[PDB]
């Protein structure tokens, strides 16, 4: 049959049919494969063996690889899905699986490796890092090829006994939606070598015919034993070739180890791999038709590299070859495929000029114009070697010049772009539109979706294509027949109409009439609309959704508007297909919700209005841009162009060579995405600063000021007298940042006043006023205040050093980290694991961590997902070494002729260098005396003082903080976390426990509780939550605390200060509510209160220092719960979707046994 | 050195003696509740080893057997290797327990402490192995401090297992 799938589903489709076991661990962009395979098993899909696939999630990809090895050696056909850092961790077992000649297929959505920076996007770096493991390597260039070559790998590996890596380009193919021919499981079973399967069973580990494998070998036999597998590798090309003939006879699609496309007498040929082959062939057709003698060799079987099969498809007329590698091996003579092609041609005496280049790193665009640039370089008198395409390398001058722009899209292909808002339904509707068009017409259909780094309110751009010819355009749309803008705010912000064809369609969602178009649309947009004679349509979709009762959901409305004007299918047929999809999506929602979406379709047809614009729009002229403010070079040259969706134009000279970024750059974003913002009521405010404590974006803060400093304040900057003996004679005001607020509403819910002192008002109504208010509050001078930092009120007068991050509205993680920076941020270093905290904490080019007025703030680093504890441990060793070097120079100063005040501060620092307060006090004294002391010295004594000044940034004792999610702490990094805690180092571990993998969409973890439903736990998690805190208490010398800000502010304050002051390892497990729980994020703090009150989350503190004082180290901070445990589960969707009753009873019994055990440790 | 190395034991990468105590792998595995955990030593009790091996294999679930294995790296007469394991349990150096999750399903206590009261001297067992006596030959002033911590940690471990059984 024909279905519209993406690469991941196409790969899982074949892997599911051919496998008994799948041991997995999630990683973008390969995890959709394991997710859909788990869903199919949950609904009872049968493989070719008549059984459902067994999906097992491990603690890491290393654990997955070992499970693959054991399952294979014991007689089960086993597969797995991975990519990038995950593939690296499987490399050790890949050597074993190949060495033991076990049939296997790893499905890899090829993704870049983490180098100077992490990248979730696609290139071949991960697959190339494993090319020496002995796995065969088979590359798929399109979604159709993912379907076909996945079957080839599974069939070939049984015959050859050589395991396969079947890889396809991450996102660019794994997430590209295409209508393809889907191979039936029954047809797969007719091609399987069942004798080869039975022989595999006979080799299995079995006590009734046992054997030994995995021995240790001496030099006498190891070399011979390693070469004994040569026949299997010599035979694999012929076996793969023959399997390709089986698939050809079944499907009609003919694959070869190397395929050729282009002129039979071509003189310039590109050798490439992966989805680039699609782009190159489309370009080759265009150039060959124009008379150019060019061609393309597609590499399917990269390993083993068969010289015979490569040379057979190489035309004898070839004089020049350009090899394209989607990877970079720094310092290498050339990249892997280039060195293979160069080698094979030398071994056979071919006099062919060969040149290698790099492309598409991290999903860098690779379009036909770049393909021609490669062909033009082959046509030059001296072709450039070791080149790059797709960038402007103005430092080392490796990039090829993109001379001209060509359009190689096949004629008759319709092209549409959809600019949407994050989670507004645009992407989902476009996927449904592709399914509609693919299922009911003869046209090929293609979809690709560009996402944003911002989790809420980000920009999404959908790229859709339909045509009578196969769609090989594995690149973004250049010339669109239709462009849709589903968010009117984008008008004037992004280049929406870029590249639209003359006479094309522009569909807009806005409340503006045709006359208001003159004043609302920018001049450049009006010029494009008029000159290209576009059909301009507008629709007030929000008005329709409001009147019907759908709120502000416009997904059904905007999809209806698209088919009405696109002329892709008969309008009457489209309306039926849309309503049929509505029944499939909203049939379970009820009868009322159904007919509302039916009314959305009907009203959308009549509300679509064509805008008759005057021809004089073509001559409109840009308005004079206001005098722009002088912004820093990084903001002006890097941050603004990236946010303007122009980062691809930045040349190499723009960036640091090591991926180092400035701090405090999110304050320049000012996204202004909130619908409502808190308005402060001065008369109801008790000045408690709890609103500043719970804000996940530091958008609301208290401000103190002497009455003289309120001089130039706007009339609306209403203040109140400051409560407290510390702030006597001062003014107080709770001020919100309107453009940085998210409208989550946590501050209004936490406000404990009798009458609410914070009320949610629409942003647009008060935005002009509050911007002037915030601009004055932000420029207020610093006020020296003696408020106790150990209190909630006192800590919020300290400046937050984590602000305006990309976390969701109401995120339960960032308030914890924000509070830590307010207590110790002046002197802390952060080692952050991969996950949500690394995405909102460190997504280029904006850094939410910032500095205070002295320029001091947290230094931030993220290494890997698995190494974060050891990462911060290494930092602690280095900081201790740097303080030792400083202490050595200061001790020498005591023997030097320096002032008595300098020696007094030096002795005070030496005695208290390991105390936070004393090291700052005497450290700041030395800093104040240094400039004068150096002036009064000369010779070697002056050098001794200059060495102290060189190291003065280590006088204050540092605070190492190891921050990461529960998936890091409980699973992949648990082994490293256990070791660092056992080491005794003075580090502070903060685990933001969301009980799921929050970043990757919500997959299961060991921190997931009983009965909770997440990915890889479709039927609910049976095993209970692993008690990380209890295992850390077994050491006795580890400070362990369980906290929840929503439940107790004072208990959180008490544990954080105790953990940091403790001279040893400290572990803080913080309950972090998340959007994946299925709750109202407005009441994120309230959900943590119900968690502790229902016995779901404990509050305790384990202080090893109490044991030395003769006291009980374990303190139970909440002994008797007052809320029902079963009622708390009912407040989150992650538990209600199970309804199942057996899991709810098991979850309550585990919470009582855990609470009773904590009572035993305290008694 | 390993995390299973005890306090005061001298090994490579622990030239001055291991300061941190032995990681309690059995205690962490019992935190799950559904893992069968047992600590055995053949030289100390033949019948207790028979009991744990059969219970662990018949248990329909994960089973963990931590067996004390005397080694040449301990610095002992391997002729009396079985006897060295008996002195370890008799001195409170190595515990004998069994954590049976099936007993919890029967309403009983899953944890059974198979050796409650030690009768031998803890320090006398340490002086019978070279891996501890080389610490006394290296740093005499620091050896007494490490031996005292090892005996205090072993008594706190014994008191914890008595609490789980009571
Ligand atoms: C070796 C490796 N495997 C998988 C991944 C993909 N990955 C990164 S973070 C993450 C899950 C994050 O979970 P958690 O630690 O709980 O943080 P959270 O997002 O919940 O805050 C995954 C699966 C990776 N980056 N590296
Ligand atoms: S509504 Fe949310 S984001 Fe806005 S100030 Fe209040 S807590 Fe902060
Ligand atoms: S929570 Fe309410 S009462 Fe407390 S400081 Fe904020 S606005 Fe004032
Ligand atoms: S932890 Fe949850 S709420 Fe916070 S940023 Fe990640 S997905 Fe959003
Ligand atoms: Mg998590």
């Amino acid at each position: 049959p024909k279905q519209t799938l993406d690469g991941n589903t196409a790969a899982a489709h074949v892997a599911y049919a051919m496998s008994e076991v799948a041991t997995i661990y999630p990683i973008t962009p390969s995890s959709p494969m394991a997710e859909i395979a788990d869903e199919w098993a949950a609904h009872g899909r049968k493989n070719i063996f008549g059984k459902t696939l067994q999906v097992a999630e491990m603690q890491s990809e290393a654990g997955a690889a070992g499970a693959v090895h054991g399952s294979l050696a014991a007689g089960a056909l086993t597969t797995t899905f991975t990519a990038s850092q995950g593939l690296l961790l499987m490399i050790p077992n890949m050597y074993k699986i190949a060495g033991e000649l076990l049939p296997c297929v790893f499905h890899v959505a090829a993704r870049a490796l983490s180098t100077h920076a992490l990248s979730i996007f696609g290139d071949h770096a991960d697959v190339m890092a494993a090319r020496q493991t002995g796995f065969a390597m088979l590359s798929s260039a399109s979604v159709q090829e993912v379907m076909d070559l996945a079957l080839v790998a599974h069939l070939a590996t049984l015959k050859a006994r050589v395991p396969f890596v079947h890889f396809f380009d991450g996102f660019r193919t794994s997430h590209e939606v295409q209508k393809i021919d889907v191979i039936e499981y029954e047809d797969m079973a007719k091609l399987v070598d069942w004798d080869a399967i039975r022989a595999f069973r006979q080799r299995a580990l079995n006590p009734e015919h046992p054997h030994q494998r995995g021995t240790a070998q001496n030099p006498d036999i190891y070399f011979q034993s390693r070469e004994a597998a040569n026949p299997y590798y010599l035979a694999t090309p012929g076996i793969v070739a023959q399997v390709m003939e089986q698939v050809a006879g079944l499907t009609g699609r003919h694959y070869h180890l190397f395929d050729y496309a282009g002129a039979p007498d071509a003189e310039r040929v590109i050798v490439s791999m992966g989805s680039s082959c699609e782009v190159i062939e489309e370009t080759v057709n265009y150039l060959v038709e124009k008379g150019e003698k060019v061609g393309l060799i597609k590499v399917r079987l990269f390993r083993p590299f068969s010289a015979e099969h490569f040379l057979k498809v190489l035309p004898a007329s070839v004089k020049r070859i350009a090899v394209l590698d989607r990877t970079k091996e720094p310092g290498s003579l050339g990249e892997p495929l280039y060195e293979d092609v160069q080698t094979v041609l030398a071994e056979h005496g071919k006099n062919i000029l060969v040149v290698g280049g790099r492309y598409g790193l991290g999903s860098k665009e690779f379009n036909p114009s770049m393909v021609k640039a490669v062909f033009d370089n082959l046509a030059a008198t001296t072709p450039k070697n070791k080149f790059t395409v797709g960038i402007t390398d103005d430092v080392t001058h490796t990039s090829l010049e993109i001379k001209e722009h060509i359009d190689t899209s096949p004629k008759g292909t319709f092209r549409c772009k959809f600019f949407g808002l994050g989670s507004d339904g645009t992407v989902g509707a476009n996927k449904n539109s592709i399914k509609i068009i693919g299922d009911h017409t003869d046209m090929y259909a293609q979809g690709y979706f560009v996402y944003d780094s911002k989790k809420s309110g980000g920009v999404t751009i959908s790229h859709l294509r339909f045509g009578k010819q196969p769609i090989q355009s594995a690149y973004l749309i250049d010339q669109a027949d239709l462009i849709a803008c589903h968010n009117p705010s984008y008008v004037g912000r992004y280049n929406l109409l870029e590249g639209i064809k003359p006479g094309g369609i522009f569909l807009l969602n806005s409340t503006w009439s045709a006359e208001e178009m003159d004043s609302r649309l920018p001049a450049d947009m009006k010029r494009t609309i008029a000159t290209k004679k576009l059909k301009f349509y507008n629709i007030d979709a929000v008005k329709i959704a409001q009147e019907i009762g759908l709120g502000s959901r416009i997904n059904v409305i905007m999809q209806t508007a698209f088919f009405k004007i696109a002329n892709v299918i008969p309008v009457d047929e489209a309306i039926k297909y849309i309503k049929d999809s509505i029944v499939k999506t909203y049939g379970k929602k009820g009868d009322k919700i159904l007919n509302m979406n039916f009314a959305a379709v009907d009203r959308a047809l009549e509300a679509l209005e064509e805008i008759k614009y005057p021809a004089s729009w073509a001559d409109a002229v840009d308005e004079a841009a206001a005098t722009v403010t002088e912004e820093p070079e990084f903001i002006q040259k890097v941050l603004r162009p990236i946010n303007a969706l122009k980062g691809d134009e930045l040349p190499v000279s723009t960036f640091t060579p090591d991926g180092v970024f400035p701090v405090g750059t999110t304050k320049y974003e000012k996204r202004g995405i909130a619908v409502n913002i808190p308005q402060w009521q001065p008369e109801n405010c008790i000045q408690c600063n709890q609103c500043s404590l719970v804000c996940p974006h530091a958008a609301i803060r208290p401000y103190l000021a002497k009455p003289a400093d309120l001089a130039g304040a706007p009339e609306t900057f209403v203040t109140k007298d400051a409560i407290g003996k510390e702030a006597a004679g001062l003014k107080f005001r709770i001020q919100v940042s309107p453009l940085d607020c998210t409208g989550c509403g946590n501050c209004a819910d936490v406000c404990p006043a009798k009458v609410k002192a914070l009320t949610m008002v629409p942003l647009e109504e008060v935005t002009a006023v509050e911007e002037a208010n915030y601009n004055f509050a932000e420029q207020l001078p610093e006020v020296k205040v003696n408020f106790n930092p150990a209190t909630v009120k006192g800590s919020q007068f300290r400046q937050p050093l984590l602000e305006f991050s990309g976390a969701c509205a109401g995120c339960g993680e960032t308030p914890y980290v924000k509070l830590v920076t307010q207590l110790f941020g002046d002197r802390m270093i952060i080692a952050n694991a991969t996950g949500c905290s690394s995405i909102w904490g460190g997504s280029a080019p904006a850094c939410p961590y910032t500095v205070n007025r002295q320029g001091h703030g947290p230094a931030w680093a993220s290494s890997l997902f698995e190494d974060n504890a050891e990462f911060g441990y290494g930092m602690a060793l280095a900081v201790a070494k740097r303080q030792d070097e400083l202490a050595t120079a200061i001790s020498k100063a005591l023997e030097a002729p320096v002032s008595a005040a300098f020696k007094a501060a030096c002795e005070g620092w030496l005695a208290g260098k390991d105390d936070a307060d004393r090291s700052r006090e005497y450290g700041d004294r030395i800093k104040a005396l240094l400039p004068g002391e150096i002036s009064q010295a000369s010779g070697e004594v002056k050098d001794l003082l200059l060495d102290i000044d060189r190291q003065k940034d280590y006088l204050t004792k540092k605070s190492i903080w190891i921050i990461g999610g529960d998936g890091w702490a409980y699973d992949i990094g648990y082994g490293g976390l256990d070791h660092v805690l056992a080491s005794g180092a003075n580090v502070n571990v903060l685990v933001l426990d969301t009980e799921v993998y929050s970043n990757t969409g919500g997959q299961s973890s060991k921190a997931t509780q009983t009965g909770a439903v997440a990915r890889f736990a479709a039927g609910g998690k049976f095993t209970k939550k692993k008690d990380l805190g209890l295992m850390a208490m077994s050491y006795g010398y580890v400070y362990v605390a369980s906290v929840a800000m929503g439940a107790s502010h004072s208990q959180l304050m008490k544990a954080l200060i105790e953990a940091e002051k403790y001279d040893g390892p400290s572990l803080i497990i913080a309950y972090a509510p998340c959007i994946n729980h299925g709750i109202n994020m407005t009441y994120s703090q309230r959900e943590a209160k119900k968690a502790v009150e229902a016995g779901y989350w404990p509050l305790y503190r384990y202080n090893p220092q109490l044991a030395q004082e003769g006291k009980n180290p374990f303190i139970l901070d909440y002994k008797t719960p007052t809320a029902s445990f079963r009622d708390f589960l009912m407040g989150e969707i992650r538990y209600t979707s199970l309804k199942a009753e057996q899991l709810f009873a098991k979850a309550e019994a585990d919470a009582k046994a855990r609470l009773e055990q904590y009572k035993k440790l305290a008694e | 050195s390993s995390k299973a190395t005890q306090t005061g034991a001298v090994a490579r990468f622990a030239a001055g003696g291991k300061f941190t105590k032995k990681k309690d792998l059995g205690l962490m595995a019992m935190s799950y509740g559904y893992v069968y955990v047992a600590s055995v030593a053949m030289g100390a009790s033949h019948s207790q080893l028979m009991k744990a091996l059969i219970e662990a294999e018949k248990y329909d679930g994960p089973s963990l057997i931590i067996a004390y294995a005397p080694c040449i790296n301990h610095g002992i007469n391997m002729t009396y290797s079985q006897r060295e394991a008996k002195k370890a349990v008799e001195a409170g150096y190595w515990p004998l327990y069994r954590y049976n999750p099936q007993l919890a399903q029967e309403g009983k206590n899953p944890f059974i402490l198979d050796y409650k009261t030690p009768t031998a001297s803890f320090r006398d067992f340490l002086m019978g192995e070279i891996r501890y006596t080389s610490l006394k030959k290296q740093f005499p002033e620091k050896a007494e401090q490490l031996f005292a911590k090892a005996e205090a940690d072993a008594k706190a471990r014994l008191e914890q297992y008595k609490k789980l059984a009571e």
